[PDB]
């Protein structure tokens, strides 16, 4: 059930990966320090990659309009955005990443 | 969030009532008659500060905000409804459900993955005594009873009315209602001389502050309001003088009538009797934007059957509307908007010299200030803002 | 307080000037003629922003605040003189005496507080010349004459005009008037070839900065203003050329006029003589907000009884009124009007490329900025704000 | 800085395009036709906020700006042209050369030290295809066709056109030009019908994001813009679906139209083939200020002699005029008129909800951020500053 | 003509205390330091009890429009009030305060 | 003249400008910034202004007017609202005597 992403050696601290899945919507997987984070890649209030945006503590901010949310409960943590994030519960297991399939 | 800080400081009783310019957030209000709006028949309308639109679908009212969540557009422009439940923007053909304003289908995309992911904001919308109330506010809405005067709700009080836009602050309307000295400016009426009512100049006050005014900070429903009882030990003041001279009378009609007057939130005057013994007048001052608002006049007679409420609707048409609800009231409505100038810089807010009879504005401010369920913002009107 | 503080530290040289956007308090200001005020009938006016009421008691005039103490409402909204020497307002009959503004009765209620603790405004009105001018301003008035042009009062100088409402600000209408320069725009005035009068089309400067103008700072009457001298060396242009060809000429007429041109404080220029040998021109730029000023033409014509002073009028409405004061200015109208957008954002204070000419425009500036007895502002409309 | 800090802080992927409100500094753009401005007629317009005055001598067009250097009066209000080769403002007679803009005279004072001293802003003027062409920056002009569409200034292409004005923010109509799914408005366009036209409803995008546009920044000539790649793995929305329901379909016309869609800085959309497989559709956007633009619309159409140019021209003003330019495109007016409300705080910027297709117009506004060639800001039309 | 108030020990310093009359209008007692004065209690620009206000040194704030009197002249402190206020003489005897329930 | 005589060197304080009239010519500006001796034309080129009795920053001389600047050495404007450059004059000190040139810088 759970899917692979990468080595945790492969993200440097406080950097964002976009994982794609096939026939589904891409996650965005967050390295915060030495913890990893996992939600939905599309921000809620558009169209926005949020791989492609700032992440600032455990809060990643959309490089479109500067919503942002809570990498960790995926909850909004600036305007405009408002409908929650997908959280996807991640497990570092033998200095491998792995995210689970669903929220 | 409204108005300059430095002001608000100032008014220390009633701060929030003066930063209140755009209205009161999660009260109802009246905006249209019920037979004003048909079956399929979309309307537009603005009610603090907010576009929306209201549908009667299968006999029931909706109401979403009238801009597109896409590039913001009114809807309303190009109006689209292409089934029974929805209405699709003319622009890129977002289509939204009435019921709850889910974004159910894009025509232009159909496999946009915004499809089922947005909402367009919606407002509570319900009817009452052929009158169309909007709850503008979030969350789920509070029984109509409470922001209504006591007994418009009555099953047997039949409700006739009319409403207009009138281009001054909703504030200032509510004042003039509940000024207890405003009178004055109704002593020349043709309401108070053919239906021989008595009407002072107004009142010399008599007993204390406290015994001016009674406020009700709760009842069965949560309404909150205040009456006016100036008259229960001020002198009426039918003889004008000045330097001792007299040069004025008030008239000395035999129907003794608004023994009873009160406000309540969100901002509607109850007048009783009026403006005849066996009648009572509800009024609301609703908030349109900062500069405007609904003047929404009602008058409410205790029918038991049908003969009885087709005799007061002919007695409404013929006399009662022209007479009392225009010829008593339009004088109301100019005198709201020769106060414009002075608070429209909201310097008024703290210039202003009150005399004795204000003691009921200022019980009403200090009501408003601690009991309205918000203050609307623009931040309200063009979206919330926060950064983290 | 009035301008950008960064802009008023860039103009050393006269920035109370560009600061008194409003206008300068404690100053005269003609606002109209006696024969367009009547007895018991009382007339509303704009001045310095302010909004007031001046009415004709046993022949004299008197001027309040047209603003209630109360509410702030105009009392003009509906005007209710109920007895000879004061004014009632119309909303809570609040009632005022017109000769010094005093709260004396309230028919609302007779027992008020209020009642002879309260004072509307008034303001200082004399007649002179026909003319009428109110004291924008506080305390005891100076007398009229150091706010009017040398020879305006004299006992035998016969005073006809007219007056009317231009959209610029006040500044902008007095530098014209006293622009050497500007004659210009009039070298196609009909009042020109009519009139046979001599009209350059400029000056060519002669001498030191000093030699350019005479400031008067030394007068008994306290008058302060500035004498434009430019022709006094200079060598007059009658013949204008593009690369040395002549592309214009000026006007060889016989009259000889305007030899003495001076501008005064408050804000009002002196032509003699105009628009004939024997006659002389007085004309008032009154602010009456910050966007716009009366333009208050006046024509003085010395006469020694009651005829000829007859004829005067004659010819002033015949050819003096129709050819002068409106054939010849209405070119000053449009040129005022032509420099709002330049300055309307107070940055032409700063960009503008002034040339030899406009030595006369810098002295009045400095005199203004220097002997100006108040800067009036937003806050003296509103009502004054301060903590000690 | 034209917009508020806070939000181009929050539009990080294009705050320069946001903040270009009065439009791109450094850039030519059409303002008129050729036919339209005549010998010694001088005409006046305004473009990226700033008053501008054209003249034709010699048949050469010269451009300057339409503010005296003196007291900043707009030297139109009463145009003196004195000689061929110069101007002369009304007020004081500063005159200047077409040519550079130096003041060469000055007839109020031909001793002035100013004269010769002094240059009024002139901006390069150029015709090509019978349209005007204006160059609102500084220093020597780039070649035009950096700032035009590919094939506009072929040899053969036969240019023909309508301009007008149109009120909204030059950026709206942009994005609504480019936008791939707001074909939806156009549904109904007696042009689709009345030419067998084939077009869809919108579009279901396929492929990545990269794929959805092609970013030119590699042509030669230097031009820089965007081609809309929507239709290249879409899939054509013909059948409207609401529900799983078809409520509306597109139009299945035969002629194959719009292959080819291109968004050009500073804002010039091609469009091709349009409104016919022969022929193209080259339209501008231009800023005149902050609330309205040129709407700038050309038909390109191949010619090889003075024949099939003059048939050209009938069909013109006889179908694709009235048929293309104003029934098809004057739907995309009130869309951009639409808009207006949302943008004009500059709050629309953060709270649209973008979808799919606006990947095209996310493009643009990257490009535009990335290559424009200077901000206009309202110093530029004042006069810029800078302190030591 | 003196009225009984209070004991100088029931007001801390920076206090106000309101003295309601009969069949007259409502007084003001104020404590700065060490010292009591005494207005009205009613605001000279309106209809708001001063009572109700803010203390600051000797200048009492109204709590209607934020106009300011000196409680020891009576004078207006701050805008938009510019009547004075009527001062009443007060008298500390014996550890309680009077107020003279006479304006000065 | 080639060369006008001012004063003397030492009649000049660091930091002060002096208005050189001149007989059929537009006045000059002398400035003293530290122990050098600078020279422009003292009206100022974007209108009527007297430099001379405007205000010396190092070797920048605001404009009393309109705050626009000029930089004293090399005559180029160094605050709007000026733009056009001031004509330089060489200046020499010759036994102690300050001496200004007749003809402006090319
Ligand atoms: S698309 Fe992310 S904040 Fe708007
Ligand atoms: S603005 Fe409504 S669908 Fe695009
Ligand atoms: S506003 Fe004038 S008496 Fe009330
Ligand atoms: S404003 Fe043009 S010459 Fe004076
Ligand atoms: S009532 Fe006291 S400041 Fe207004
Ligand atoms: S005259 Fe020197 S800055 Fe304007
Ligand atoms: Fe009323
Ligand atoms: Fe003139
Ligand atoms: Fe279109």
């Amino acid at each position: 059930i759970w899917l692979k992403v990468c080595a945790a050696s492969d993200m440097q601290p406080g950097t964002i990966r976009r994982v794609n899945r096939v026939g589904a919507a891409p996650l965005a997987v967050y390295r915060v320090g030495d913890q990893f984070y996992a939600t939905e890649d599309t921000c809620t209030h558009g169209i926005a990659s949020l791989s492609e945006g700032t992440l600032d503590g455990d809060v990643i901010e959309c490089p479109f309009h500067g919503g942002a949310f809570n990498v960790c409960t995926g909850m909004p943590a600036s305007s405009p955005c408002t409908v929650p994030l997908g959280v996807f519960e991640v497990e570092v297991k033998e200095g491998e990443v792995y995210v689970a399939g669903e929220k | 969030a409204n108005v300059d800080e430095a002001i608000l400081k100032r008014v220390k009783g009633w701060a929030p009532y003066v930063d209140a310019k755009l209205g009161f957030r999660n009260h109802w209000y009246p905006v249209m008659f019920s037979k004003e709006i048909n079956e399929g028949e979309p309307k537009t309308l603005k009610l603090l500060g907010e576009n929306l639109l209201v549908n009667r679908i299968d006999g029931k009212l909706y109401c979403l905000k009238d801009r597109c969540l896409h590039r913001g557009v009114q809807l309303s422009v190009k109006v689209e409804c292409k089934t029974k439940s929805t209405i699709t923007c003319w622009y890129h053909a977002w289509t939204y459900r009435w019921e709850d304003g889910v974004l159910c289908d894009i025509l232009t995309n159909p496999t946009s993955a915004q499809i089922g992911r947005q909402k367009l904001k919606t407002y509570p919308v319900q009817e009452a005594k052929g009158c169309v109330f909007i709850y503008l506010g979030d969350g789920d809405p509070p029984p109509l009873a409470r922001d209504t005067p006591p007994n418009f709700l009555d099953d047997d009080m039949e409700i006739l009315g009319k409403n207009q836009i009138i281009k001054s602050n909703w504030r200032l309307a509510v004042e003039n209602g509940f000024d207890p000295s405003h009178i004055y400016i109704h002593k020349d009426s043709i309401l108070v001389k053919d239906n021989d009512l008595a009407l002072p100049l107004g009142f010399a006050p008599g007993g204390d502050r406290k015994q001016q005014t009674r406020v009700v900070d709760d009842d069965v429903v949560g309404r909150k309001g205040v009456y006016d009882l100036i008259g229960e030990h001020g002198v009426p003041v039918f003889e004008g003088t000045i330097g001792g001279e007299v040069v004025r009378e008030g008239a000395y009609g035999e129907k003794i009538v608004a023994n009873d007057i009160s406000i309540w939130l969100p901002g509607v005057l109850k007048v009783n009797p009026w403006p005849n013994p066996d009648m009572m007048q509800f009024e609301w001052y609703v908030p349109i934007d900062e500069n405007t608002h609904y003047y929404f006049q009602t008058l409410g007679k205790p029918c038991a059957n049908d003969e009885e409420r087709k005799k007061y609707e002919q007695e409404f048409e013929s006399k009662w509307k022209p007479m009392a609800l225009e010829g008593f009231n339009n004088d109301d409505i100019w005198a709201r908007e020769a106060m414009v100038d002075f608070y429209a810089d909201d310097k008024g807010w703290v210039n202003e010299i009150l005399f004795e009879s204000d003691e009921a504005i200022v019980a009403w401010r200090k009501l408003a200030s601690e009991h309205n369920q918000g203050i609307q913002t623009q931040a309200h009107v063009s979206g919330l803002e926060h950064h983290h």
